[PDB]
């Protein structure tokens, strides 16, 4: 009985150098729960990110609207269009989408999720086009 | 069908005659739809990039269609 | 040492290749393993 098509082996060679007494309590230790934070909104005059929207936050800008102008249908455009597509661009483009930009930088160990938001109608817009 | 939440092929629509707002509409490709393209082995940033489609009506063609100029994106 | 009935059927097999008993770790020049082309489009990799 000539089985062939052997499944093999597989081998390994390497090594991962990765570089008051004590009991088992409960709650001292574990707490897989990490710790609500709260969040602390960089004043609008000490923002020192950019003030121009990134073609990636723009992109994301037009489709999150995009696709709730595709759940509701609720928009501000006097020229109406056929694309909720069309319909969040211009919206980007004519400084009135109903989305703001938060930008976080921080993770303060006191569980503080410092950010910045920012608001798209009020920021520069990348080409896009 | 938002309201019964199934799928429904499009042999079986005649009584709906319309459709409703909310539905989801699974249309054919059509000229000016965005697509990718993509050549394997995928090594540079441009190996994926976004032509915009257009429909050849010809059912005797099956290939891809591109211009040359573009297959330097692709090393194709 | 007439006898067949526990011939090893290993070296029935005449060797092939020189080495054949030595071990070697070093992986294969040619693989396609860190390569993720499928195989049916393996005609992307022909020269011109």
């Amino acid at each position: 009985l000539i089985m062939d098509d052997l499944v093999e082996e597989y081998v390994e060679t390497e090594e991962e150098n990765l570089v008051e007494i004590v009991e088992s309590p409960s709650i001292c230790e574990g707490f897989v729960q990490a710790s609500s934070q709260t969040l602390v909104i960089i004043p609008d005059n000490e923002r020192i990110t950019s003030n121009v929207l990134t073609t990636f936050e723009a992109t994301r800008l037009v489709a999150v609207r995009a696709q709730q102008l595709a759940i509701n249908g609720s928009t501000m455009l006097k020229k109406k269009y056929s694309s909720p597509i069309d319909i969040a661009k211009q919206e980007l483009f004519n400084r009135k989408i109903p989305l703001l930009v938060m930008r976080c930088i921080k993770v303060t160990p006191e569980g503080q999720k410092i950010v910045e938001i920012w608001n798209p109608r009020e920021m520069g817009i990348p080409l896009l086009d | 069908k938002q309201i019964t939440q199934s799928v429904h092929d499009i042999e079986g629509l005649k009584q709906d005659f319309r459709l409703e707002v909310g539905d989801i509409l699974y249309r054919d490709v059509v000229t000016g739809d965005v697509a990718f393209f993509n050549r394997q082995p995928s090594l540079e940033r441009s190996s994926i990039g976004v032509h915009r489609i257009v429909v050849l009506e010809n059912p005797k063609i099956s290939t891809f269609q591109m211009n040359v100029s573009a297959c330097a994106w692709y090393n194709a | 040492g007439e006898d067949s009935s526990m011939d090893d059927i290993s070296a029935y097999s005449s060797p092939g290749l020189f080495g054949e008993d030595i071990i070697d770790r070093l992986d294969d020049p040619f693989s396609i393993e860190d390569v993720d082309i499928s195989l049916d489009v393996l005609d992307n990799l022909a020269p011109q």
